[PDB]
């Protein structure tokens, strides 16, 4: 249901653009999010865009540096990553779920997203 | 106090627990659909297992020995102290195993590691499950059907409220946490009711160790261990026989019948541990035990038969109300299954006697008898009649088993081996 594109070996400080495409039909009703998983740690929240007012949420480590956006015309979501530091090296995965799965304050928990992508590697030299 | 009055209290608490479960289950279905249900299946079965595992399965022994020593303050304190130590010690060990292996546990429950935080929370919730079930088992040792029922009623109602706040706040994972909190929140009213009703002094619950009583309560741990394998194994390879010659649809028909029949049995015999187990624990003379067993059978067999006949008459309504309309072919299985249930309830009367006497040896013999009979009948009837044969095998199994229970009781009562 989700496929990822972008990423690879990037020099520290350079920009990077990840994109995620979704299949199906009803897309504007799914909350969209980015998660990442570094070698040795668990899945951590990165960014999230809502299905309604277009609200965004960012982990404090990527706020100001990373920007998530969505386009309901092509059913894709994007993640712009500027000022990449070595701590950003991880496998990045997009996730989809209905707003009832996130609730009021559960939008950061990866277990609240049952639909996942394969993950794309991002290595910041 | 009597088995009938205890049934009246226990039916009210069980009906509220059923109504609360149906409410929470439908809230979960509407909120998260089949994807949420499929991901919650293992986690929910773990919550069921923890209801016995969190306190190392000593609960029936707690009830048995509290009843035996309810007029012995010195031994009663030792019983409750050792039980508290065993529940505290095991629940603490369980909490450590859960938090340390939260990633492998999440993988086995949900298929990925994204639920480690929920598993670590469950490590603390199961302490409330273990401690709440201990307090209820204490009340049952005193035959306090009202305290037990009032505790469970308050716990169910606060559980529904907690589930609502939990899933509204934290979405799907909050909903799962609320599912684990349903059986844990009973500890709050159970503790209040136990102290307020003057059943025991609060100090009895301070952990202590008595080697003798610890070994005796361990017998009930061993019965819990045996029970969690034998007949579950039996139903597993009953489903195997079913799938070997029939479709998964027929397998679902039988599993639906069995699971709803088991819930029916748990509702019907819920007062057995509240009244029958402590009463038979206190009685030691064969005349007194026989009188209580006969009186119990004279009450429970006509009551369960009348209730099961009513259920069979309304089997189409029971299917439409309790189960998802995806089979509607289980109606033909109800009659056989319900007959087996009536005789199984009768067989429970002898089974709780074995519990009341802490007879590990008769417990093993009762379990192996049920397993082997179920296997002989299933291996005969399932390959020929599918899910209907599985229901027939279950019924034939407990016709023979109840008769065997009567015969073995008669030999024991007349002291055939002496
Ligand atoms: C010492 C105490 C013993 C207590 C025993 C209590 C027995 C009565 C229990 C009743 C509770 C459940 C009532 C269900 C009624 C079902 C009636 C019925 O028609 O049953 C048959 C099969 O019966 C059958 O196959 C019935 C077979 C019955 C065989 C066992 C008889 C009792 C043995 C006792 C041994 C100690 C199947 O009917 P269906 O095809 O579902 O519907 C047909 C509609 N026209
Ligand atoms: C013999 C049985 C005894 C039962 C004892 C308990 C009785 C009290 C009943 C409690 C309520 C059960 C849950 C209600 C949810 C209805 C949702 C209805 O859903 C709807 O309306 C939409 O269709 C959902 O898609
Ligand atoms: C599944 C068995 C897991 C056994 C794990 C043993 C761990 C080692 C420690 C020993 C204490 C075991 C206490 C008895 C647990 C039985 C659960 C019985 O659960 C049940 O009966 C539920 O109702 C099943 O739905
Ligand atoms: C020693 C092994 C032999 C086991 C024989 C069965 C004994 C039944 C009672 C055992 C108490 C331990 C589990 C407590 C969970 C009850 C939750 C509350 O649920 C209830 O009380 C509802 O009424 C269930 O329908
Ligand atoms: C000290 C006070 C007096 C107690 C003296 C004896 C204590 C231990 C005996 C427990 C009583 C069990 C009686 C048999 C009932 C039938 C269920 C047994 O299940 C069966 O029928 C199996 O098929 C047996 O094979
Ligand atoms: C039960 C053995 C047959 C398996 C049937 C699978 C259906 C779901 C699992 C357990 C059924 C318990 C009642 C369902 C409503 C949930 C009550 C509130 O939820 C809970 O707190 C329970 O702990 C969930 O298990
Ligand atoms: C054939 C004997 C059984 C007939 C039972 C008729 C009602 C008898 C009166 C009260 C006992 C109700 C126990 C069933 C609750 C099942 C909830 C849990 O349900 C479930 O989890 C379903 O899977 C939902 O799809
Ligand atoms: C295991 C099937 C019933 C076993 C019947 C054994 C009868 C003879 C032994 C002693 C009496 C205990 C009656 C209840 C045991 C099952 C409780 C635990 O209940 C369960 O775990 C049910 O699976 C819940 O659905
Ligand atoms: C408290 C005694 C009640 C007697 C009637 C019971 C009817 C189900
Ligand atoms: C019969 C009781 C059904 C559930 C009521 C829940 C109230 C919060
Ligand atoms: C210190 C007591 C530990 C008890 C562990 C469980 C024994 C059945
Ligand atoms: C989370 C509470 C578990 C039970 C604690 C009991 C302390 C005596
Ligand atoms: C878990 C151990 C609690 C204290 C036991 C004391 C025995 C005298
Ligand atoms: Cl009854
Ligand atoms: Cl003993
Ligand atoms: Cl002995
Ligand atoms: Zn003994």
């Amino acid at each position: 249901q989700l496929v990822e594109s972008g990423g690879g070996l990037v020099q520290a400080g350079g920009s990077l653009g990840l994109s995620c495409a979704a299949s199906g039909r009803t897309f504007s009703n799914y909350v969209m999010a980015w998660f990442r998983q570094a070698p040795g740690k668990e899945r951590e929240f990165v960014a999230r865009i809502s299905e309604s007012r277009g609200t965004t949420d960012y982990a404090d480590s990527v706020k100001g540096r990373f920007t998530i956006s969505r386009d309901n015309a092509k059913n894709t979501i994007y993640l712009q990553m500027n000022s990449l530091n070595p701590g950003d090296t991880a496998v990045y995965s997009c996730a989809a779920t209905l707003p009832a799965w996130t609730g009021i304050i559960g939008g950061r928990r990866p277990g609240n997203y049952p639909y996942w992508g394969q993950g794309t590697q991002v290595t910041v030299s | 106090v009597s088995l009938a009055k205890a049934s009246l209290w226990t039916a009210a608490s069980t009906l509220v627990k059923i109504g609360a479960g149906l409410l929470v289950g439908k809230l979960l279905a509407v909120s998260f659909g089949p994807a949420g249900l499929g991901l919650a299946a293992n986690f929910r079965q773990l919550i069921t297992v923890l209801g016995v595992l969190a306190g190392a399965g000593i609960f029936n022994g707690v009830t048995k020995y509290v009843a035996q020593y309810h007029d012995n303050p010195q031994q009663l304190r030792r019983v409750v102290g050792t039980s508290s130590a065993m529940v505290l010690g095991f629940s603490t060990l369980m909490a450590l195993v859960f938090v340390l292996a939260a990633a492998p546990i999440s993988q086995g429950l949900f298929g990925n590691t994204d639920y480690q935080g929920l598993v670590r929370l469950v490590a603390l919730v199961q302490m409330g499950i273990a401690w709440g079930n201990l307090l209820l088992a204490l009340m049952k040792g005193f035959r306090d059907a009202a305290g037990n029922a009032l505790s469970l009623i308050v716990g169910s109602l606060i559980g529904v409220l907690a589930y609502y706040v939990s899933y509204r706040l934290g979405g799907y994972e909050g909903a799962l946490l609320g599912l684990a909190l349903i059986p844990a929140l009973v500890v709050i009213p159970a503790a209040i009711m136990l102290i307020k009703r003057g059943v025991i002094p609060l100090s009895y619950l301070k952990p202590s160790w008595d080697n003798g009583l610890a070994g005796q309560l361990s017998k009930f741990t061993l019965m819990a261990l045996i029970t969690s394998v034998t007949l579950p194994v039996a139903y597993i390879m009953m489903r195997k026989l079913l799938a070997a010659q029939y479709s998964w649809d027929e397998v679902g028909i039988w599993q639906g019948v069995s699971s709803i029949s088991d819930a029916y049995l748990q509702f019907i015999t819920a007062s057995f541990s509240v009244y029958l187990l402590p009463t038979l624990s206190r009685l030691t003379e064969k005349r007194d035990i026989t009188r209580e067993v006969v009186k119990s059978l004279k009450f429970v067999l006509p009551a369960v038969a009348a209730a099961s006949f009513t259920v069979w008459l309304l089997r189409d309504f029971a299917i439409w109300l309790l189960l998802s309309n995806k089979f509607t072919a289980m109606r033909d299985l109800f009659a056989w299954q319900l007959v087996g249930d009536v005789l199984k309830v009768g067989a429970y009367v002898f089974g709780y006697l074995v519990i009341a006497k802490a007879s590990l040896r008769f417990y093993i013999l009762a379990e192996v008898s049920q397993f082997t009979l179920l296997m002989v009948f299933a291996h005969w009837l399932i390959p020929a009649h599918g899910a209907l044969g599985a229901a027939q095998a279950y019924m034939a199994t407990y016709i023979v088993y109840f008769s065997l229970c009567c015969g073995v009781f008669l030999l024991w009562r007349r002291r055939a081996l002496e």
